[PDB]
């Protein structure tokens, strides 16, 4: 390794790791937990972004002194793209919607956006990279979500082959968008909805799964050019889970938003993902392999739904 | 009506400025905040009753200003004097019998 990465100290939060990591949509609910755990160690961290820096404040205190870095950058543009990757040990691609705007499609943010960061890194010789790919990916799959999701999988399997692109399902944990999704959206001001969820199959993960994940895989040298998908331990249905948040926020429950400017809430296109099944990957390694356990939805599910709990439960059932 | 009307923009105004005041910042997406987290005490239940009954006997005395007008006044002095004194007595037996304790 470089002569000034060699590992140094105990790795503690001014200790040197020797991993220039270069987070790309590190703004998103997954960037901040890699960004701190990153940070957690001392690993030093550049953090290109599009929004306000103000809003880039509240990942400040998860990095020593001179170990976070907020330059600017354009998906639209590679020149600044080359910027933040010129010497990085590592590069991290998070980017990605849960809705499409007027600037940038489906395809712009999941398949040439997460190209042209690839294609950069090789022309400047990035020694490693990784790539947030979702587990359903299938070019003929029905939610659009997912089929530009899919084409995005294979440029990033071809411009960066040694890329390790890896396929989370659905991610839980304290600011999600998905279990905080029924809780409030799917209940608020309105009487559920679901159109017969009966035959979904769903197993989400935790974050903090997803997160020590991605920090095991840069530290093996054995995973490059691999590919990975990280699923929780138990799977679920659909109704089921419905079903059981509502015990756990103690909301009231009845068995079965349009889009607009701003961030919307409950899009055409996510329902489609929300009803598509979970694929079942026996062969593609999981977060066993990554020295990673699965945590059970049951343990961690109370933190995040807690605040819903305005102001004794038995666990869901499982479906094999 | 005349009142009516005026008495219904009151109100109407108010709640809008409630309602925008409410609403309109909530369309603002502010991330998301996290979750933050009696002892009947005899003195101030005294206070409460001790204003009712004083407060009753104010509408005893709002006729006055009409009553002064009446040809009867030997009556009516005598008797208007009559409804305040019982007041002042009111006051003054809960001062000596130590009532107003919340004055303390
Ligand atoms: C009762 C009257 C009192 C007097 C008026 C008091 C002032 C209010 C009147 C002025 C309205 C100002 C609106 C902006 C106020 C909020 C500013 C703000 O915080 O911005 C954050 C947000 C920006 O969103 P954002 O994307 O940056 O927030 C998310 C960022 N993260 C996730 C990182 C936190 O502002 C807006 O969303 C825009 C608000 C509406 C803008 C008006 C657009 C009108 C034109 C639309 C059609 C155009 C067609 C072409
Ligand atoms: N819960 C899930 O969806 C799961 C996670 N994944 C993938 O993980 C990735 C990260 O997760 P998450 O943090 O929740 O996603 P986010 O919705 O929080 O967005 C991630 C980052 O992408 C930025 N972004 C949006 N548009 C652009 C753009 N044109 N150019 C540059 N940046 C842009 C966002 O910045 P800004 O806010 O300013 O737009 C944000 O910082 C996602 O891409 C997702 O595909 C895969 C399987 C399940």
């Amino acid at each position: 390794l470089h002569h000034a990465v060699i590992p140094h100290g105990k790795g503690g939060r001014s200790s040197v790791s020797g991993i220039v990591a270069t987070v790309f949509g590190a703004t998103g609910f997954l960037g901040r937990y890699v960004v701190n755990h990153l940070g957690r160690m001392g690993s030093q961290v550049i953090v290109p972004h599009r929004c306000e820096p103000y809003d880039t404040m509240h990942l400040r205190p998860m990095g020593d002194l001179g170990q976070i870095i907020f330059m600017d950058w354009n998906g639209r543009d590679k020149d600044s793209i080359r910027r933040a990757v010129e010497h990085s040990s590592v590069v991290i691609n998070l980017v990605g919607r849960e809705w499409e705007t007027q600037n940038f499609d489906f395809e712009d943010v999941f398949v040439k956006i997460p190209q042209a960061i690839a294609q950069v890194s090789k022309e400047a010789g990035v020694e490693k990279f990784i790539h947030i790919s979702h587990l359903n990916a299938d070019i003929k799959s029905s939610s659009k979500y997912l089929r530009s999701k899919a084409v995005g999988e294979k440029e990033v399997r071809e411009t960066f082959p040694e890329a390790t692109i890896i396929k989370p399902a659905e991610i839980f944990g304290r600011e999600d968008r998905f279990l905080n999704y029924f809780a409030n959206i799917r209940w608020f001001g309105g009487v559920p909805l679901i159109s017969l969820g009966k035959k979904t199959v769903k197993q989400p993960v935790y974050i903090v799964d997803v997160t020590k994940g991605i920090i095991n895989a840069i530290k093996d040298p054995d995973a490059r050019g691999k590919t990975f998908a990280f699923v929780g331990p138990s799977r679920y249905l659909l109704f089921d889970l419905v079903q059981y948040v509502f015990a756990v926020a103690h909301r009231p429950f009845l068995p079965y938003f349009e889009i607009s400017p701003f961030e919307p809430w409950t899009t055409r296109d996510k329902v489609e993902r929300i009803h598509t099944t979970d694929k079942i990957l026996p062969h593609l390694p999981g977060l066993e392999d990554l020295g990673v356990e699965a945590t059970p939805l049951e343990l961690k599910a109370i933190e995040v739904l807690r605040r819903h709990r305005t102001y004794d439960v038995q666990p869901a059932k499982t479906i094999p | 009506m005349n009142l009516m009307l005026a008495l219904l923009t009151n109100f109407t105004l108010a709640t809008l400025l409630v309602i925008i005041a409410f609403w309109l910042p909530q369309l603002n997406v502010y991330s998301e905040k996290t979750s933050p987290y009696l002892p009947f005490s005899m003195k101030f239940f005294l206070v409460a009753i001790t204003f009712l009954l004083f407060d009753l006997e104010i509408a005893l005395l709002l006729p006055l200003p009409w009553a002064s007008q009446t040809a009867n006044l030997n009556t009516m002095l005598t008797m208007a004097l009559f409804l305040i004194i019982l007041l002042a007595v009111s006051l003054a037996y809960e001062w000596t019998q130590k009532g107003l304790e919340w004055t303390e």
